[PDB]
RNA sequence: AGGGCUACACACGUGCUACAAUGGCGCAUACAAAGAGAAGCGACCUCGCGAGAGCAAGCGGACCUCAUAAAGUGCGUCGUAGUCCGGAUUGGAGUCUGCAACUCGACUCCAUGAAGUCGGAAUCGCUAGUAAUCGUGGAUCAGAAUGCCACGGUGAAUACGU
């Protein structure tokens, strides 16, 4: 809520002055940030994509998407339809409330943190970062951890290019070493 | 969203140790007390500059003898 | 450990190196054999490469390891497994 | 009787129950129970609510069970994440503090392997 | 003992009786707890530490006054246990004898 | 100069510590012997929960110090628990020696409180101030013993016989 407002003022003003738009609607917006956690070991331990899934639940406040294998895959021992992880969606209200906590909480907590890339858009400005720990983010509560599995984020946005979703999240006062 | 399957997601605290504290409607589930922030950190307004309270600090200058 | 009356311990090179190295230090890691030295404040962010006996590993300096010596980032006894 | 979170036991005198804290042995139960002003020869049966609450109050001032637990496991984690020396004893499920590992390390090696 | 071995304690001695006096009065300034401790201590403990290891007494092993030999010494009589009894039985040490009782 | 002799899937010897009530724990009070000391023992008093620290007399020693013996005895608590047994681990904070205690010192305080329920085949020591238990000193020693060498306190059972 609070980091919306600042983008809708702030951050767009900025953008404009910066890009030389015509139109609000020309500035990138932010679809939504999907966090990932691929398991891959509940084919181990079935029980560990609940407790996984109870960390996304915990970290972002949406019950978690537990997904399942998309097809087979031999190799990694998994076949067609068998629940190797679990995800979330966030957009909205609730986006810019996570994006908030992990930018000023999670973000800084990281172990040694000599800062982000600028390199990770897929090549239309849309970022997608991974974390090494769930610990970083303050909603753990290392009461109830059973391992420090990670996980990924994906900045998704309505950007045109790489230049147009580094500039959105550089205004956001992102690291970006 | 739905009901009865998300977690509790009210309104906390958090208050870092310079003076940040901030207002962020959280899944935490009481007051929070961090210690570094997206200011009080290095990396985020002065990396070749910030201060700290700790193992670089509490172990070392408060017995430190030079 | 070292008691307080004494404060701590640090070679006098491995000072004067790693002084040097924050005040005028932008080149290279120091390659030292003091592994007794507790480690300073100053030398946060510095890569010296501390004597593991027949080599010089580096490790780069953390400020979560202060109040910490040179060898404990230096292995000595090395050992796969039986 | 439901000090810190857990079910400490009666017919136990004061000292002997408060022992079960996960941060409070012999001498912190016996420090908690002199700013109490609690005798050691009662149970934990015996006390009156406003006792079991002040021991409540005073135990918090004093370090619990989840903190504890915390507090050390991040300490051990700090080691193990700063790869030192002992946070490699650590990980490898050795000895710690320089003890005997040819001989004599089993309760930090485990029972014999093969 | 390989003699330079000797030599080595030899020198070691020297060294320690030598630079006395001076790692004696650094140590009682470093154990001292006033002067601030600013400059007192943490120049004390450098000058200490650079003054040459051979001066410090606790290089010293205390190798047998005769054969050089580090272990089995006996400070009283300064040697090994092995020239000690050499010299007990033929008679060199006075006083000494077999005890019984 | 640093490291290793301290490394650890393992197996053996010799020991220490237990697994408890003939005990643990608090309080109160007894009874030793033999030693060692000067680049050493270090009163006292005071500070510190403690390790210890400051101060510092005395003593080359039947004089001073190390040095308060313990088990014991009285008083209570525990009530047979993996426990108020056990004190291994591990964390945190220190003290002392030494230039320096990370690999790799010893102690101290707090908390953490594992194995362990008297131990298979087999195997060991001891015929009495002995075994068994309790404690103290030395040498080596800057610091670093559960080892070794000494010393005392209680103090048994049994030996038909070959
Ligand atoms: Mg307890
Ligand atoms: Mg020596
Ligand atoms: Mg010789
Ligand atoms: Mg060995
Ligand atoms: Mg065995
Ligand atoms: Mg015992
Ligand atoms: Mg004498
Ligand atoms: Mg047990
Ligand atoms: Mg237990
Ligand atoms: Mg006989
Ligand atoms: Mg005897
Ligand atoms: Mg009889
Ligand atoms: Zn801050």
């Amino acid at each position: 809520a609070k980091l919306h407002d600042y983008y809708k003022d702030e951050v767009v003003k900025k953008l404009m002055t910066e890009f030389n738009y015509n139109s609000v609607m020309q500035v990138p917006r932010v679809e939504k940030i999907t966090l990932n956690m691929g398991v891959g070991e509940a084919i181990a331990d079935k029980k560990l994509l609940d407790n996984a899934a109870a960390d996304l639940a915990a970290i972002s406040g949406q019950k978690p998407l537990i997904t399942k294998a998309r097809k087979s895959v031999a190799g990694f021992k998994i076949r067609q339809g068998y629940p190797i992880g679990c995800k979330v969606t966030l957009r909205g209200e609730r986006m810019w409330e996570f994006f908030e906590r992990l930018i000023t909480i999670a973000v800084p907590r990281i172990r040694d943190f000599r800062g982000l890339s600028a390199k990770s858009f897929d090549g239309r400005g849309n970022y997608s970062m991974g974390v090494r720990e769930q610990i970083i983010f303050p909603e753990i509560d290392y009461d109830k951890v059973d391992r420090v599995r990670g996980l990924d984020i994906t900045i998704t946005t309505t950007a045109k290019s790489d230049e147009e979703g580094r500039a959105l999240l550089a205004a956001f006062d992102f690291p970006f070493r | 969203m739905k009901k009865d399957i998300h977690p509790k997601y009210e309104e906390i605290t958090a208050s870092c140790s310079c003076g940040n504290v901030m207002k962020i409607r959280s899944t935490v589930g009481h007051d929070l007390n961090l210690d570094v922030c997206s200011k009080c950190h290095p990396f985020f307004t002065g990396k070749q500059r910030d201060v700290a309270t700790g193992g670089r600090v509490d172990r070392f200058n408060k017995r430190f003898n030079i | 450990p070292r008691s307080l009356k004494k404060g701590p311990f640090i070679d006098l090179h491995l000072l004067k190196k790693v002084e040097k190295a924050v005040e005028s230090g932008d080149k290279k890691p120091l390659r030292t054999w003091s592994r007794r030295s507790t480690i300073f404040p100053n030398m946060i962010g510095l890569t010296i490469a501390v004597h593991n006996g027949r080599q010089h590993v580096p490790v780069f300096v953390t400020d979560e390891m202060v109040g910490h010596k040179l060898g404990e980032f230096a292995p000595t006894r090395t050992y796969r497994g039986h | 009787a439901r000090i810190a979170g857990i079910n400490i036991p009666d017919h136990k005198h004061a000292v002997i129950a408060l022992t079960s804290i996960y941060g409070v042995g012999k001498t912190r139960s016996k420090a908690i129970l002199a700013a109490a002003g609690i005798a050691e020869d009662v149970k934990i049966s015996e006390l009156s609510e406003g006792q079991i609450d002040t021991l409540r109050d005073e135990v918090a001032k004093f370090v619990v069970e989840g903190d504890l637990r915390r507090e050390i496991s991040m300490s051990i984690k700090r080691l193990m994440d700063l790869g030192c020396y002992r946070g490699l004893r650590h990980r490898r499920g050795l000895p710690v503090r320089g003890q005997r590992t040819k001989t004599n390390a089993r309760t930090r090696k485990g029972p014999r392997k093969p | 003992a390989k003699q330079s071995m000797k030599a080595r304690e030899v020198k070691r001695v020297a060294l320690a009786d030598k630079y006395f006096a001076k790692r004696a009065e650094l140590k009682a300034i470093i154990s001292d707890v006033n002067a601030a401790s600013d400059e007192d201590r943490w120049n004390a403990v450098l000058k200490l530490q650079t003054l040459p290891r051979d001066s410090s007494p606790s290089r010293q092993r205390n190798r047998c006054r005769q054969t050089g030999r580090p272990h089995g010494f006996l400070r009283k009589f300064g040697l090994s246990r092995i020239k000690v009894r050499e010299a007990a039985m033929r008679g060199e040490i006075p006083g000494l004898k077999k005890a019984s009782w």
